């Protein structure tokens, strides 16, 4: 089985370089940029400073106009219907975050000049722009969900010919079965306030590593 | 790209000024070069008229606006 | 292709594939719309939202239900709900699945009948049947004969088989379950100036009836222990740092399923009800009928709830008889385990209602076949 | 092409091109009229001074201000200023850029019916749109969910937003800013003997304030220490040379927006303006909004206002729970960074108020599309 | 209505304004019997604008506000409120009873308290209520002119009854048993 296992990273590898003609290939690069300004608040990343985010974020922001117009041409030729309509809502917001980050950087890269490092030295500053990038990717892993689920609905629709569907190079994986009973532990009888239970929040790079090459 | 970005227009400021740098060289170059020719020319004077009068407003305004920068 | 198995109940959904042995899809049975004005632009393009997602967001959204009572009031929301779980649930292309759907029993005729002309003509699944709520519970059980008490958010019915065979006319079915509940425990918590009205604060009282409430032994002892001492007190946290307590109103909330009179209702309470039922039976029978007591769903969650159940059940049967209940830890997915057994089934593959059947019988061929 | 941005409040103007990071003309929203006997001819021709240039000229002008308590009095001087921005500070021609303005929530509908009006009749515009000065504030933050707390010259107002979706009902609009404190710290410098009665003094202790005065974290602490030694003196000096000394009023100024009563005004401080306008919201979103806490506005430029908002904040809500104060360097123009973004916008170009619409409707085209 | 009053340019914002805003409720303000058509006609004409004077001698005008601020008692989301106005209120509990009495609750539909005295809402509620029931039915709504002090005048009467000084409780039974006693005697 060692050597069946080279066919799948060399499929899996042949798609990421793919000159971001893909959506799939595109969010990818989105997440991991957004990862490394994430990872600037506890300072264990590449960045450095200040002006290594205000840097990512134009990074971000340009992939974003890329991602508009790749989602836009398969909205065109989708049939007028509850996916078409689902995907349209999330390129509304693609628009107002990117914009956001591009004023905002520039702002932050104005102040840094005039008042020295000191006024931004605190990190305070850098979360303006850190809180933009991640809701600029929840809209991104909603609109790769609701891009590919039009394209398998509507593989056979004319319109579609010509096309770089995620429907033809793309697969879903099964989601994983539900627990039957949670597990008690021995912590809650310290804790004599019971508490409502947190909500579970999807991390983008769990919603995007289910897909898979054909 | 999706909306009008202030980094391009930002860039664009910068090299409007370059350019406006760079031609008052170009100007001081022009002047020096008909000043040093020995011969003269009837369509020679008004040039160099011009060429001097737009070099010393220029000079009297990098001149003005260099002390804007003290206290 | 293997079927799916989808059962979907008034406060859940649980979808998954057959052959397995837990479902893939657990949210809310909900549909929210925004009931607030949206000044940022662009963000307001979304105008419902289906799940988890609704759940998240529970501040500037108003939840409504499609189901009430087991029975779809709402039809274009239910349709919804469908497609949220074929395409993001669970990512499958519903026109080549068989899909096996559930119905609890005495439901209305024409209810059966909207399910599978939806499946059919908008879906366009290959094939599809429709099963009871009480019998796929003995499959999970693993036995032919027993009584199974199915309490779930909307319904709550008894269903009583021997050897495989069932009993109509002695089938029982009773509309209190975990919703009226809830509605219960809102309007008691008013005594301590604790009030919630909107339909976001509805999910908080859920939350806190789920961790806080059982079932007493005694109601009366109770009773009197609580008003005496304060050993019955426990505090809950809501979401914006405030902190109630809860007093006897921990075991009265769960204490009605037996005095269905506090709520209003002259119906008997549940140990009663069960009882019956089984008089209603063959004397023959009645021997292990007794045993073989099968409870499920979520409203049969409550701690100490089979311990009352066997004494109230004990004081009518005659003192020969032996009373066992049978209460699994993993009941409030029976339903569905049950599902995927009898899809699964090698003898099940011969009576599913194929797409050809339908054109040249319309609707109506799921009440001659579907059970 | 380029689309105005114009943000008129009570005490400065503030305009530029859409798209761009930082404002093109800033200038106070004065206009100023000779009161003196003019001798020398010809240097008494000019009547009307608006601006920069009415500022240099205090000693031989009565200075007014068009706009008071966010509402425009004076519809003639009004139209001086935006004429002054259009041709002497902007150098554009108002007939081929849209322009937006921005206007404070609970104002009176018909301040932005004229203000309309006069935009497409007398200057000819293309397009326009109103929009609301806090609702902006939350664009140049780069968020869409907190509470923006804006207190300007003339009027300080709260707005709650979740997720993009207004709260209508819980704004609190409060008439208590600059201006206010300006009054007050000249009847409170009367005490150590200095007197300014003029209109043009006035500018001088409206300087005096943004240069010397700070809040203090503890009020009754602090007198203490002010009696008690004279380490917080400090010295400011007239335009004419004499120098004046300021002791305790330095925190007693800022301290009327904590402690309103010093005024007269029965309101409550701004530290529980907020907390109430937090409790008439969501339960389930008052977790998200006691973080996010958006400040802006040139009052709340003091220094120690952020530290002291927070401590007065966690005082009152639920110890469990965190506060979080927004204090952006250049929150004294956030306002009109925030348009410049919900101008350029690309989905936003389709909203204006073309001058066509106008034709058919009338000023009262603004109420059904800006809001 | 202080809210929806800062429109006009009017603003009252002190607890002794609080009074004075309540006065003109009680005197301008009535309920709209077909919402919609009094929108329309407010804007067309202002033949329903009335004045008031204040204490300073100052008078302010009121447009459409008389009938916008009892509106919200029918329409709770305009304060933002989410529950459902009294007129469905009214109409649920009604089918939460047994149908053997929901004839004779239909009739004698009983209103009291100073809230009730708006003009018009006597008419609105029986076009609203009559909506949402059977057409079979009857819908009759009692309004006394007296029905401010209702609740006080069925005080005197049930305290001054002839069969009700068995039921008092007396401060020795008080003493023995504390102030817990008032739960299961008094209803
Ligand atoms: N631990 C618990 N204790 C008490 N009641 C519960 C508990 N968990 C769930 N419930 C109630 O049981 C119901 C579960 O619904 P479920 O068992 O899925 O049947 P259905 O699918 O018909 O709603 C919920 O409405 C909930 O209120
Ligand atoms: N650094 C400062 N410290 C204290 N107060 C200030 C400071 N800067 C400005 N102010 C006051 O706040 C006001 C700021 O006005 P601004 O917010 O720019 O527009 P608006 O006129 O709409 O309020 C001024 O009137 C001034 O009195
Ligand atoms: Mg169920
Ligand atoms: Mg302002």
């Amino acid at each position: 089985s060692f050597q069946e296992e080279k066919s799948k990273l060399d499929a899996e590898v042949s798609k990421w370089d793919d000159s971001g003609n893909d959506i799939i290939v595109l969010a990818k690069q989105m997440c991991m940029i957004m990862m490394e300004m994430t990872d600037f608040t506890r300072g264990k990343g590449p960045l450095k400073n200040t002006s290594d985010v205000i840097s990512a974020a134009k990074k971000i922001a340009e992939a974003g106009s890329r991602m508009d117009k790749l989602g836009r041409t398969i909205a065109d030729h989708c049939p007028d219907s509850a996916c078409k309509q689902d995907l349209l809502a999330y390129l509304q917001r693609i628009a107002l975050y990117c914009h956001q980050l591009n004023i905002c950087s520039k702002v932050k890269a104005e102040v840094q000049n005039l008042g020295g490092e000191l006024v931004v030295s605190g990190v305070d500053s850098a979360m303006s722009l850190i809180q933009a990038a991640k809701n600029l990717m929840n809209a991104v892993v909603q609109t790769v969900k609701a891009s590919y689920v039009a394209s398998t609905k509507y593989q056979k629709s004319q319109g579609m010919a010509s096309l770089n569907l995620p429907a033809v190079s793309w697969k879903m994986k099964a989601p994983e079965k539900k627990p039957l009973v949670k597990r008690e532990k021995q912590d809650e009888t310290q804790t004599k306030i019971k508490r409502a239970s947190q909500k579970k929040h999807v991390n983008p790079v769990q919603a995007l590593s289910e897909f898979k090459a054909m | 790209s999706l909306s009008p970005d202030p980094w391009k227009r930002d860039a664009r400021e910068k090299l409007e000024k370059q350019q406006q740098m760079h031609i008052v060289d170009m100007l001081s170059k022009e002047i020096h070069e008909l000043q040093n020719k020995v011969d003269r020319t009837a369509e020679e004077s008004d040039r160099l008229r011009k060429l001097m009068l737009e070099w010393q407003f220029q000079k009297r305004l990098q001149e003005s606006k260099q002390k804007d920068e003290d206290d | 292709t293997t079927a799916l198995v989808c059962d979907n109940g008034s406060g859940l959904v649980k979808a998954g594939f057959a052959g397995d042995d837990a479902p893939r899809a657990v949210f809310p049975s909900i549909v929210g719309r925004p009931r607030h004005q949206g000044v940022m632009v662009g963000m307001g393009q979304k105008d419902s939202y289906v799940g988890d997602e609704a759940q998240s967001k529970r501040g500037i959204l108003t939840l409504k239900y499609p189901i009430e009572h087991g029975i779809i009031t709402n039809w274009d929301d239910m349709e919804k709900i469908w497609h949220h779980t074929f395409y993001n649930e669970l990512r499958v292309a519903p026109e080549e699945h068989p899909t096996l759907l559930t119905e609890a029993p005495l439901n209305p005729k024409a209810n059966r009948e909207k399910m599978t002309q939806i499946m059919f003509e908008t879906f366009n699944v290959p094939a599809m049947y429709v099963a009871i709520q009480a019998v796929l519970s003995l499959y999970a059980s693993g036995r032919t004969t027993g009584i199974v008490l199915d309490s779930g958010d909307g319904v709550t019915h008894n269903v009583p088989i021997y050897e495989g065979y069932a009993l109509p006319h002695a089938i029982m079915r009773l509309d209190l379950a975990g919703r009226d509940l809830t509605d219960y425990l809102m309007k008691i918590l008013t005594e301590r100036g604790y009030s919630f009205v909107t339909t976001a604060e509805r999910e908080i009282v859920r939350d806190i009836k789920e961790k806080l409430c059982y079932v007493a032994l005694d109601f009366e002892n109770e009773m009197a222990t609580a008003a005496s001492s304060s050993s019955l007190e426990k505090s809950y946290e809501l979401p914006d740092g405030q902190v109630i307590t809860i007093g006897n109103e921990r075991f009265r909330c769960p204490e009605t399923l037996f005095q269905p009179s506090f709520i209003g209702m002259e119906s008997a309470g549940i140990h009663e009800t069960t009882y019956n039922s089984i008089m209603k039976c063959d004397i023959d029978i009645r021997k292990d009928l007794y045993a073989n007591n099968v409870m499920s769903g979520g409203t049969t969650m409550y701690p100490g709830i089979a311990d009352r159940m066997q004494k109230e059940i004990t004081a009518l049967a005659p003192s020969t008889m032996k009373i066992k209940i049978i209460a699994p830890p993993e009941r409030k997915y029976s339903v569905w385990i049950g599902g995927s057994i009898l899809a699964s089934l090698s003898t099940f593959q011969q009576m599913w209602i194929t797409k050809q059947e339908y054109d040249e019988a319309g609707p109506s061929i799921v009440h001659r076949k579907c059970f």
